[PDB]
């Protein structure tokens, strides 16, 4: 029943959670984590479980 | 040496805190990576 | 000579066109390609096109 939460409308600093050695993998497909500083989105969805 | 976990990030293009801060390879690397645990010699 | 200036014409607009293939690359702007991908794998991507 995993949860579906709509990011949106708002400036998202994804260096925190990059730098932020509290994660046990970080992997990203399609761009790279190290920019998503610069590029701008439509929207974000957070699936969690 | 190398503790803990990201023992994994030598190698070429490869990301994190041990890659970026520490220990970093070219793109064009060409050579071989070694590794051996050593908790028997090593083990602040 | 309306037919040697129509063919002409027709190659230089299937040439132009020709820009906005992929050719299997994530996107056929060069640029935003770039401008997303750490060169490690952006190098691959720009091959193909």
């Amino acid at each position: 029943a995993w949860n579906r939460k709509r990011i949106s409308n708002c400036v998202a600093d994804y260096s925190v959670l990059y730098n932020s050695a509290s994660f046990s993998t970080f992997k990203c497909y399609g761009v790279s984590p190290t920019k998503l500083n610069d590029l701008c989105f439509t929207n974000v969805y957070a699936d969690s479980f | 040496v190398i503790r803990g976990d990201e023992v994994r990030q030598i190698a070429p293009g490869q990301t994190g805190k041990i890659a970026d801060y520490n220990y970093k390879l070219p793109d064009d690397f060409t050579g071989c990576v070694i590794a051996w645990n050593s908790n028997n010699l090593d083990s602040y | 000579l309306q037919d040697v200036v129509n063919q002409n014409a027709q190659a230089l607009n299937t040439l132009v066109k020709q820009l906005s293939s992929n050719f299997g690359a994530i996107s056929s702007v060069l640029n935003d390609i770039l401008s997303r991908l750490d060169p490690p794998e952006a190098e691959v991507q720009i091959d193909r096109l």
